[PDB]
């Protein structure tokens, strides 16, 4: 999540 | 509206109407490449930073200049799609930690930092989240207003000051700061004076  | 306006720091209208500080001034008061998370890269000599994609980390940065007196305001520009789960804007002393091993509202999670969660609208100071009070949707740009003569931190959106968010800041040296969790987020800082 969170583009990680 | 009358309540918020009557709370404005002295000199704010003239600071905001003045010809804005040039790029050199914006870079001198911008993000510090020598004072940020190891997962953050400061770009354009301080105008913005980019957080690298790193899983299960919250990462912050401080501005190069710490303020102990006078009025200081800066615009933060943070794309709506790059905020993720915890996007916090505010200030920190030089002692606040700028990295943690999980997604959190790192800025404001201790006694060395003060933050506004721009996603949830909550204020953090010595807070892990439960009980954090609400403070006045945050668009891409917001103004951060640090009044070190009265010792307050407040914000403005769309040209309207929303009142003091935190008080009792006199006697400290405070730096612009944010904590971020989003891979590849680009957070800009535009110092406006004094």
């Amino acid at each position: 999540i969170n583009n990680n | 509206e009358n309540l918020y306006f009557q709370s404005m720091p002295e000199g704010l209208e003239e600071l905001l109407s003045a010809p804005p500080p040039d790029l050199g001034a914006q870079r001198r008061h911008g993000w510090n490449p020598k004072d940020c998370s190891e997962n953050i890269e400061v770009k354009e000599g301080g105008l913005y930073f980019e957080r690298r994609p790193v899983a299960q980390s919250t990462d912050g940065a401080r501005g190069k200049r710490g303020y102990s007196r006078g009025l200081h305001a800066w615009e933060i520009s943070w794309p709506l799609e790059q905020r993720g789960t915890h996007a916090v804007v505010g200030v920190a002393t030089a002692l606040a930690p700028l990295q943690t091993d999980h997604y959190a509202a790192l800025l404001g999670s201790n006694s060395e930092s003060w933050g506004w969660d721009i996603g949830r609208g909550k204020l953090y100071h010595q807070s892990k989240g439960p009980g954090a009070p609400q403070y006045p949707e945050v668009p891409e740009r917001l103004l951060v207003v640090l009044d070190m003569e009265e010792g307050t931190l407040g914000y403005a959106i769309g040209g309207t000051y929303l009142g003091p968010a935190f008080r009792g800041l006199k006697g400290r040296t405070l730096y612009p700061a944010v904590s971020a969790v989003w891979g590849q987020c680009q957070v800009r800082i535009r110092y406006l004076g004094e």
